[PDB]
């Protein structure tokens, strides 16, 4: 209607949305910062349509989420603390119930890695750890955790899991696709 | 040549398919999509005419189904709720919500079939009958002037006679007739016993293809798993639905306690106790709880005996069996909550404990009950020799069962949630004793019960959709008033469980429950079937000896006399029970050879 | 009005009225009975 | 304390268990073996009683059964003869020869089975019989005078007639007497029903345990396999029994040849080509392999009609009916390779082609024998109503095709293998054209029509072993005839094929088509036990109305009338169908679930 | 009888023979050299009688096989060149139809590999292959099916196969347990 | 010796002797048919 229908064709064919899921969006979009977005949005507006990461964490459902400026991290575009319309339609159709197990596991696993070098170290491992406790935990009750995960967890030796042995091990977890999703 | 212009055709379309699948940013994702486009354009005249049809047909159906998954999703309901309720409580507790809004689906698919192929026939023939009809069926869809009167008593009607007796929701309401009328000729007996069986049908499909879809896929990795205490408690330690402050400091809290007794049980690995008193504590546990199970038997037996009169003695004492078995049902899984923590085992064994408790009591009252409905009909029918109408009167036992569940699942929501709250509230400062923080501390959501409590229902709808006809159409009203009034009751009544454990951690433990629940419940169906006789003054069987003669007398009709009498020897005892042996003997050899594949595919990995 | 014949469903008509009234009033009503865990500790602590 | 030690003795338990598996030195072997016995030793004082008495029972039962299998390996035969056939020829030959010794013992054990509870008795009971007994039983144990003079006549005795009629191979000779006698009281006719339940019994057990013996240790990683050609064909490319220079050389050229069109196939990956000549022969030899099985079925069946005499008419007419089934058999597979060369597949599906063929020809032909003699039986029997022995007479029937089988099986032995080789040794100088190089080229064995031949010789035996008691025991003297005759004449007439190809490279491929005849054979059986009823002169059922009766009258001497009843309804059909049903769709629902799961297990390896 | 029975009960602990094996195994070692072989062999006897290369070479069950210099270097002793009885016990109980597949895999990858160094190289492969040839295969030929074995064999990108991947992909073949097999 | 009721036991057991002694024969020789290979590359070449 309002926008071509050739933007709704490649957005249905890119992520999991329906029209419906499309204009819902653009409508949650919009009341996030009307000054930001413009009413007709027809081309590459969309690219160059732009929120900062403080009204992306303002919303319910990332707000609580210990994990939120890593999940508006992951899925910024070439600018740096920026998300996009296209961002937010990565985001949340990764995250949707809908996407299958692969695409769930390989976003966590970029998510839980804040360095960004496709290994999980030992200071990604307590910094998570100590983001989602809210630091509870004692110090040597943090290390006793990490050691054993590492233990049971790397079979090289590295002492850092990689893609490989971390989509091995959480993917046969009976609660992962149940946890790692975001109704939207 | 036109091979490798195929090959790289057919890439090409394999990559445009899988490409939402791949974790690439929206602009990479469109230069690929725009990049396979124009590269199938160009190519799309080097292939042949067969397969420039075959893809065009591809591609319309492609069409087709987007356009209509875009309209399917206009229709889907409680969108909003689910996602309130989840962003609340959880994603364990919007699994019964979900499961709830599968169940209403299936009754609906249900009623729709029930209703276009039965009901509407029935009365579209009813509305045009002329003088030569309306006689045929006057002894059934028209109530007697001596009852007449007495049909609006706050009995008659509690008890479903009056006109709902004589309405379409009853077996004995539908007319005999081979034919509904001229120039048409629609065989309604033949219609209704094709969609009873045509419900069963469907009902096993649609459970069967759930169960497939959601263990090819979700859990198809998920099998096979050993050990992973760590990774598992803290890569799946968060739930990313939750978006309320107060449940999410409960998770972390869950999350520090589910960490600190995993080192705490790894560290010192020492189990060394034997208390006499906690042993004799277990037995005595046990042996009550069977004390509990039997008397529920003779409970549910002495409710159906003594509902032994079929004229109107007496209606303030004959609707008992439904209240008696949904006391039962209602009330003893909580003293088996009480019991089991009274036990004080582990928590996961105990919930694994009382929902096995749960189970055997509830197929334990279900096979009795069933037991002495078949007895109490055998009986009647045997002292009427005007005559009864056995079906009618089974359709309504089972349609009171379930309007009285319906009434004490509302007073146990407002009793145990609303009251109970607003008491603990109100009062919990000047009590006796904390009761705040004490054994009833706010009140809790209970997936696994309130799960049973559906498939329990369902079974009953499956077991008595023979007997009354509109038993689903009834149903869809029960299921969407417990939609709302649990959701409702959650979002007001109830707090967030500190930590919520799972049955087996899977979502097709439910579904296999209700698929042997379908089992259960079609086996007697099918015994009636086979074995009883119709009456002879109700339903459309009226006419035959049997249920499912109105079949065989059109199979008769064309296939010849010796071929029939060849095929009648597949059904001897001496060719089933060996296939029967043989398919046990097969189940049991090949359930360790899939163990033993199972275990050692994640070996070999 | 018969007790047994008219008066019953005067009951009915008048409870259901009732619960129509309550559904509605209780649609566009957010209440929220149990008190946070913080309230809790405030409250023992005194 | 008490903990570690017991962890500590139970892991040094488990590695002496293993330490066979280990691919270490026999010095360090022993090294581990004597620190782990030491160990052990002084390690066993601290454990409680209840832990020494089971250690030390374990360890009577492991002596225990180390000597048995120490004994055990005195009793196997033919050790060397299938140690020179592997060297000689290969191990894809010899596993024929396996087989076959298992069948041998397989055979051996149901012959034991019938043999200690059936046959003895009998036997001893007759020959301490008294005057009040030889009365009841001359009938059916003594040759009349009428045909006493006539009972060596070439005709008679080769149809099992005279002496052998009136012998314990036979169903007829067994009394009926509920007792063999005082102090003793064995019950004979309770044994015989006994014995032939437990035959078939112990055939599914047997078999299923070395199903599953084979596939969950063998072939257990065998599974899930992609591609890997290259590999295989060279990893795999040599067979390490063969200790012959002229195999050896075989050998290395088919791994040659194997790796030479591998690399061809794989370079050029161009498959195009359509020939009208060549699809017309393919289409026409399909037709003509369908018209040769319905030849086959009409040969049958007129063989089974025209010996339509009981009385001796004709003796040189009536043997005709095993004549032309042996022909069939032995002689459709040549034909059905000749049709094969024809065709001009590739060798590997022309192969699985005649394999199902020659599959389908035995199955049709075994189906249509069976109803063409249950026709003749049903006949005779009408006719008849000094009453007819109908059992003894499929005995008969059955012991004549087995005869007959070896018979031919010996000629086409001394044919297609010796009189072939000879003719090509000494005449292939100055034949009309190069005999020793063309079609004919010298002889080779085959693996699967043999096995085939096995298979179906045995479910012969499984058909007919509950008319014919001595049946497994003369199929033990014509096993062990076929084992030295085959074994001589591949060692002596044959020679090593260029390559030869598996139907599936599996060693339960076999044992699953015997299981499938099994099932096949035991249909009949079970349903001449449940609907036929026996004779009345004839057998040890002679007193009852049908065969299981003298179960059922042993199970109402101990079960209530009330509590049978109740019983009796599990039969109903509309409670077996609906079973049927589900374990129809649970099985086609699994079967999906399995592959993908399977199908899995190696992509997340 | 004539041997004492704790060497019999250690060598039942050991392979996978009994009484009868172990005493037909000795009468044809005795009958391979009998000047080299004396007649009562109890003590440390086992350890220290021995035979060349050449004399179990010359057994039928070896003679034709091309990898007999391999079979009998992978079994030998301490002293290079040379087999004794305790050698012969464990060549033909691991050859045996009763051992596992993993002790057939483990000992075959041994086999294979002529330099020792736990990895198949490319010469290992091509030695291997122009053994169980005789050198009919062409040049090219050769380092085809090298070069298909390596791309189809190798996922570490080594060129050099390893124990894992190659009884990953040889352990699914079925027709390996039927063909490595030694009968005696 | 009537030809139908006593000389087919004759027949038989001549032929089972004979039969036997065949089997004794062949029981203690290796014999061997076919001619190998390169016996059969070396007639073709003549
Ligand atoms: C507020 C909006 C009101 C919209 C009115 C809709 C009218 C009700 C239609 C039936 C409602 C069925 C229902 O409750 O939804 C359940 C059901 C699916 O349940 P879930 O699997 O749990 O959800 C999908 C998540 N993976 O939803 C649907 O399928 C939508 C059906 C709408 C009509 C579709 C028309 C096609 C139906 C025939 C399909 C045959 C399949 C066999
Ligand atoms: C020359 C030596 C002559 C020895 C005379 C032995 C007398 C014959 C005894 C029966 C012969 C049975 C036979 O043919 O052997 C087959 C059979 C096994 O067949 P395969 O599995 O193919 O071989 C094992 C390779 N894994 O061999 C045996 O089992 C030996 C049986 C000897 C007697 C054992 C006594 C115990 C029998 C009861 C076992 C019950 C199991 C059920
Ligand atoms: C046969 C028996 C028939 C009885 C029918 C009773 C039907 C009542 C159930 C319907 C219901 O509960 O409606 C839901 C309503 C509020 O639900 P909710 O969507 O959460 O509120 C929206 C706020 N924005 O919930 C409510 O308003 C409160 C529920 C009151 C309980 C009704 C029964 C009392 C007796
Ligand atoms: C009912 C019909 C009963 C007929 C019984 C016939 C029994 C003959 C089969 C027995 C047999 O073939 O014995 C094997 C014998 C040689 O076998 P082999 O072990 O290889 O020789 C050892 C050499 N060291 O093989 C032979 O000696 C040659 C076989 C001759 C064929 C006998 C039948 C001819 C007719
Ligand atoms: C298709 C799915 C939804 C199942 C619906 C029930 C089907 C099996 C039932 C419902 C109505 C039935 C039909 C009703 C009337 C007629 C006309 C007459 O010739 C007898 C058979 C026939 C043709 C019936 C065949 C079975 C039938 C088609
Ligand atoms: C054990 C395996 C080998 C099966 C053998 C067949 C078994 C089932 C058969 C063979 C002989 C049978 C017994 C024969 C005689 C008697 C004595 C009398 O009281 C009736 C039952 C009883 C006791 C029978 C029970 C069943 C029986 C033991
Ligand atoms: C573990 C389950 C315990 C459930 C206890 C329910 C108590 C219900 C009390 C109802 C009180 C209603 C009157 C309130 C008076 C202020
Ligand atoms: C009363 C037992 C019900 C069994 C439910 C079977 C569920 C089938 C799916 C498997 C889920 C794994 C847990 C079991
Ligand atoms: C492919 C199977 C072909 C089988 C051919 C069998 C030929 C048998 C010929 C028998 C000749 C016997 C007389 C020999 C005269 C020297
Ligand atoms: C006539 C078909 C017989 C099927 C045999 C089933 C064998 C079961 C073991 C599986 C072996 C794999 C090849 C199939
Ligand atoms: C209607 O029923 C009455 C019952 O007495 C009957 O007499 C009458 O014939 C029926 N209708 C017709 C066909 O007139
Ligand atoms: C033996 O059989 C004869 C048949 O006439 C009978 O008369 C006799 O009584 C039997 N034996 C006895 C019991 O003497
Ligand atoms: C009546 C006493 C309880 C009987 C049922 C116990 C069921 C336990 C299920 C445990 C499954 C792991
Ligand atoms: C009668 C024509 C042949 C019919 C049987 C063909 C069986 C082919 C089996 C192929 C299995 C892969
Ligand atoms: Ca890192
Ligand atoms: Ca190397």
């Amino acid at each position: 209607g309002v926008f071509t229908r050739e933007q709704l064709d490649e957005y249905q064919d890119c992520t999991f949305f329906t029209r419906k899921d499309i204009i819902r969006l653009y409508k949650r979009f919009y009341a996030l910062n009307p000054h930001k977005v413009p009413t007709n949005m027809q081309g590459n507006r969309p690219a160059i349509t732009t929120l900062t990461f403080e009204e992306v964490e303002k919303m319910p459902e990332l707000k609580e989420n210990p994990f939120k400026r890593r999940i508006c991290e992951v899925f910024s575009e070439d600018g740096r603390g920026n998300l996009s319309f296209d961002d937010f339609l990565d985001m949340f159709s990764v995250f949707s119930e809908m996407a299958p197990l692969q695409l769930k596991l390989k976003y966590a696993f970029r998510i839980y890695d804040y360095d960004g070098d496709e290994l999980l170290g030992h200071d990604d491992l307590s910094k998570m750890i100590r983001s989602l406790t809210r630091d509870e935990l004692s110090d040597v009750e943090v290390e006793f955790i990490i050691e054993r995960i590492i233990e049971e967890a790397d079979l090289d030796g590295d002492s850092s899991i990689n893609f490989a042995e971390f989509e091995h091990v959480v993917s046969r977890s009976p609660d992962f696709i149940r946890t790692f999703h975001i109704r939207i | 040549t036109r091979q490798a212009l195929l090959e790289r055709i057919r890439q090409k379309k394999e990559v445009i398919g899988k490409l939402r699948c791949q974790a690439w940013s929206m602009t990479r994702k469109r230069r690929t999509l725009k990049l396979a486009q124009k590269y199938l354009e160009q190519h799309e005249s080097k292939v042949s005419r067969s397969h420039l049809y075959m893809e065009e047909m591809r591609k319309r159906a492609r069409l087709m189904k987007r356009s209509f998954s875009n309209f399917k999703t206009y229709l889907i309901p409680w969108e909003s709720k689910i996602k309130r309720i989840e962003s609340h409580f959880g994603s364990v507790v919007s699994s019964y919500f979900t499961f709830l809004r599968w169940i209403v689906f299936v009754n609906i698919m249900i009623t729709l079939i029930a209703l276009v192929f039965v009901v509407l026939p029935e009365t579209l023939a009813d509305s045009v009958a002329n003088e030569g009809r309306f006689n045929r069926t006057k002894t059934r869809k028209q109530i007697p002037a001596n009852e007449r009167v007495h049909a609006d008593e706050l009995a008659v009607v509690w008890h479903y006679d009056g006109y709902l007796r004589y309405s379409p929701l009853f077996y004995g309401y539908y007319s005999d007739d081979p034919f509904l009328g001229n120039k048409i000729k629609y065989a309604l007996p033949l219609a209704y016993f094709m969609v009873t069986l045509t419900i069963f049908a469907y009902s096993f499909f649609a459970i069967l293809r759930k169960m497939a879809a959601n263990a090819r896929m979700s859990k198809l990795s998920g099998s096979k798993a050993e050990q992973y205490i760590f990774n598992w408690k803290l890569f799946t330690g968060w739930d990313y639905t939750i978006g309320n402050s107060e449940t999410a400091s409960n998770t972390v809290m869950a999350v520090v306690i589910k960490l600190r007794e995993s080192i705490a049980d790894i560290k010192k690995d020492a189990h060394g106790k034997f208390r006499l008193l906690q042993f004799s504590l277990r037995v005595f546990a046990n042996i009550i709880i069977c004390a509990m199970l039997g008397f529920s038997i003779y409970c549910i037996i002495f409710a159906v005996q003594k509902s032994q009169v079929q004229d109107d003695g007496n209606l303030f004492t004959k609707n008992q069996v439904p209240s008696v078995v949904s006391t039962i049902t209602h009330v003893f899984p909580m003293i088996f909550d009480l019991i089991g923590k009274m036990e004080n085992y582990h928590p996961r064994t105990a919930l694994r404990a009382h929902l096995g408790r749960v189970l055997i009591l509830y197929t334990v009252n279900y096979i009795t009950l069933i037991f002495a409905l078949f007895e109490k009909m055998t009986a009647l029918r045997d002292r009427v020799n005007n005559d009864i109408c056995w079906e009618t009167i089974i359709g309504q036992e089972i349609v009171k069962l379930v309007t009285m569940d319906l009434i004490f699942t509302i007073l146990s929501i407002l009793v145990i949630d609303l009251f109970r709250g607003l008491w603990i509230k109100y009062c919990s400062s000047w009590w006796c004793w904390d009761i705040e923080t004490t054994f009833p501390e706010y009140g809790e959501f209970k997936v696994a019960e309130n799960v049973l409590h559906i498939i329990n229902n369902q079974g009953m709808i499956w077991l008595g959709l023979f007997f009354a006809p509109l038993l689903p159409a009834i149903n869809n009203i029960k299921l969407i008033i417990l939609m709302y009034i649990r959701g409702w009751a959650v979002m007001t009544c109830n707090v967030p469980a500190r930590e919520i454990f799972r049955a087996s951690r899977s979502s097709n433990f439910y579904l296999g429950i209700l698929l042997i629940w379908l089992l259960l419940c079609t086996l007697p169906v099918g015994f009636v079937i086979a074995s009883m006789s119709p009456s002879r003054s109700c339903g459309p069987f009226a006419r035959y000896q049997h249920f499912y003669t109105v079949v065989t007398r059109e199979i008769e009709k064309r296939v010849d006399q010796t071929v029939l009498s060849y095929i009648r020897h597949i059904a001897s005892p001496g060719v089933v029970i060996p296939i029967i042996l043989f398919l046990i003997l097969i189940i049991y050899f090949l359930f360790s050879l899939v163990r033993g594949l199972r275990e050692a595919n994640t070996d070999l990995q | 009005v018969a007790p047994g014949l008219r008066l019953w469903m005067l009951i009915a008509l008048v409870g259901g009225v009732l619960l129509i009234m309550i559904v509605i009033v209780c649609c566009f009503m957010r209440i929220r009975i149990p008190r946070t865990k913080r309230q809790i500790d405030l409250i023992a602590a005194k």
